[PDB]
C-alpha cells in the first residue's frame, strides 16, 4: 500500500 | 496521476432520505480517501479520512465505505444544512486528485417551465444596442434546452444562460437566455423565437414576437 | 481554536500576478503543511501546490513555471503567488492544513477574478410585460457594470414573491450583466406601480426604473 502524509509529504512508499 | 470519477454530478434527494455519493479511483488507492463538504457560500470542511473515520465536529450521519477502486459518502436521515457538493481526494500518490463533485439537490414533483419573451426596451434601442430575454420560470428538473430562432435560423453559441439556485420555498429553477445585437442588426429581422424543451412539456414550447407589436 | 485566515485581492489584471497571504492561528507551521487549492466553477477542486511542514515545496506540473510559495514561521503566515494570469484563472482560491491523511482545515477562500475592466455603474431597461399574457412575468436587464455585484429589490423590499434575480454572467466585453425578473396577476398591470430598485455600490450608482405594461 502506498501513501502520502498531508503535513510532511513523506512517503511510506511511492 | 491516479484519476477520481464521481459518475454523478446532480444528485437528487429528499429530506430524511439516506443518500450515497460514490467515487471510483483510475487504480487501488488502498483505503486513502478522504470526503470534503463545499457549501453554496463556499467554506470547505473535511468530512471524514482513511476511508470511514469521521473529523472532530462531523455528525454520525456521515459514513464512509469501500476498498480499492470504488468508494462512498453515505449521510444517513438528511438534513437541509448537508445540501451542498461532495468532493473525494486520494491520498496514494502525489499529486493530490479530487473528484469532478455530486451537487445534492431537492426531489419534486415535474413542474413545466412557464416561458416568457421579452423585446428589447425602447430606451436600449436609441443605447444603440439591442438585448432579448428569454424566461423559464419555476420548473423542476433542472435539465432544460433553450433554442433561439431569428427568422427560423437556429442560434449557437450566440445567446449567454443564466440558471437561479433551487428555490428554498418551491424548490424549483427559473433560467435566464440573453440574445444581444447591435440596433442595425436587429432592425433586419423579424421573428425573434425562443424554444423551450423540457420534461414537463408534451412538446417542446415556443414563445416569439415580431419586430413591432 | 484552529483557523486560517486568507488575504489578498480577488481582482487581478489580464498578465498580472495573484499574490494571497494565508495567515494562521492555534497551530504551528513547523508541524503541519498548507496547500493551495483552487475551485473553478462547474469544475471540481485542483490542487496547485503545497508548503511541506518541514519547509520544502511541492507543484502540480501544469503549474511549476507560474508558483512561487514561500512561509514565515514567526508570523504563522504562508504566502502564495502565481504569475500572468488570463480568464482560465477564475476561480476561488483556497489555503487548507495538511495533517497526517488529509486537508483538515480550510481557509474561507478568495473569489479570484480577471478584468482590466475599469468601475462601471449599469443601464437599467425595463422587461415590459406582454401584450397578451393568468400570470404574468416583467423584469429590469441591468447591463455593463463592473465589478460584482449588484442587488434588486421590487417596490423598495415591499414586493417579494415570485422575484428572481439571475447569477451575473460576464459578457465578451468585461462587464457584467443580469435579469431581476418578477411574475404577477395578469389582472394588476394596469392597477399596480412595479418599480426593480437597483443598487451598485462601488460605482455608488442606485436607480429606479418603473416597468410600464406594453
Ligand atoms: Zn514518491
Amino acid at each position: 500500500d502506498a501513501c502520502f502524509r498531508h503535513d510532511s509529504g513523506y512517503e511510506c512508499h511511492h | 496521476d491516479i484519476q477520481m470519477t464521481q459518475t454523478t454530478s446532480s444528485l437528487s434527494a429528499s429530506l430524511g432520505d439516506r443518500v450515497t455519493i460514490s467515487c471510483r479511483a483510475s487504480q487501488d488507492i488502498s483505503n486513502y480517501l478522504n470526503w470534503y463538504q463545499q457549501k453554496p457560500d463556499g467554506t470547505v470542511k473535511l468530512l471524514i479520512y482513511y476511508t470511514s473515520r469521521l473529523h472532530s465536529g462531523v455528525p454520525s450521519r456521515f459514513s464512509g465505505s469501500g476498498s480499492g477502486t470504488d468508494y462512498s459518502l453515505t449521510i444517513s436521515n438528511l438534513e437541509q444544512e448537508d445540501i451542498a457538493t461532495y468532493f473525494c481526494q486520494q491520498g496514494n500518490t502525489l499529486p493530490p486528485t479530487f473528484g469532478g463533485g455530486t451537487k445534492l439537490e431537492i426531489k419534486r414533483t415535474v413542474a413545466a417551465p412557464s416561458v416568457f419573451i421579452f423585446p428589447p426596451s425602447d430606451e436600449q434601442l436609441k443605447s444603440g444596442t439591442a438585448s432579448v430575454v428569454c424566461l423559464l420560470n419555476n420548473f423542476y428538473p433542472r435539465e432544460a434546452k433553450v433554442q433561439w430562432k431569428v427568422d427560423n435560423a437556429l442560434q449557437s453559441g450566440n445567446s449567454q444562460e443564466s440558471v437561479t439556485e433551487q428555490d428554498s420555498k418551491d424548490s424549483t429553477y427559473s433560467l435566464s437566455s440573453t440574445l444581444t445585437l447591435s440596433k442595425a442588426d436587429y432592425e433586419k429581422h423579424k421573428v425573434y423565437a425562443c424554444e423551450v424543451t423540457h420534461q414537463g412539456l408534451s412538446s417542446p414550447v415556443t414563445k416569439s414576437f415580431n419586430r413591432g407589436e | 481554536q484552529v483557523q486560517l485566515k486568507q488575504s489578498g485581492p480577488g481582482l487581478v489584471q489580464p498578465s498580472q500576478s495573484l499574490s494571497i497571504t494565508c495567515t494562521v492561528s492555534g497551530f504551528s507551521l513547523t508541524s503541519y503543511g498548507i496547500h493551495w487549492v483552487r475551485q473553478s466553477p462547474g469544475k471540481g477542486l485542483e490542487w496547485l501546490g503545497v508548503m511541506w511542514s518541514g519547509g520544502i515545496t511541492d507543484f502540480y506540473a501544469a503549474f511549476i513555471s507560474r508558483l512561487s510559495i514561500s512561509r514565515d514561521i514567526s508570523k504563522s503566515q504562508v504566502f502564495f503567488k502565481m504569475n500572468s494570469l488570463q480568464a482560465d484563472d477564475t476561480a476561488i482560491y483556497y489555503c487548507a492544513r495538511g495533517s497526517r491523511y488529509a486537508l483538515d482545515y480550510w481557509g474561507q477562500g478568495t473569489s479570484v477574478s480577471v478584468s482590466s475592466a475599469s468601475t462601471k455603474g449599469p443601464s437599467v431597461f425595463p422587461l415590459a410585460p406582454s401584450s397578451k399574457s393568468g400570470t404574468a412575468a416583467l423584469g429590469c436587464l441591468v447591463k455593463d457594470y463592473f465589478p460584482e455585484p449588484v442587488t434588486v429589490s421590487w417596490n423598495s423590499g415591499a414586493l417579494t414573491s415570485g422575484v428572481h434575480t439571475f447569477p451575473a454572467v460576464l459578457q465578451s466585453s468585461g462587464l457584467y450583466s443580469l435579469s431581476s425578473v418578477v411574475t404577477v396577476p395578469s389582472s394588476s398591470l394596469g392597477t399596480q406601480t412595479y418599480i426593480c430598485n437597483v443598487n451598485h455600490k462601488p460605482s455608488n450608482t442606485k436607480v429606479d426604473k418603473k416597468v410600464e405594461p406594453k
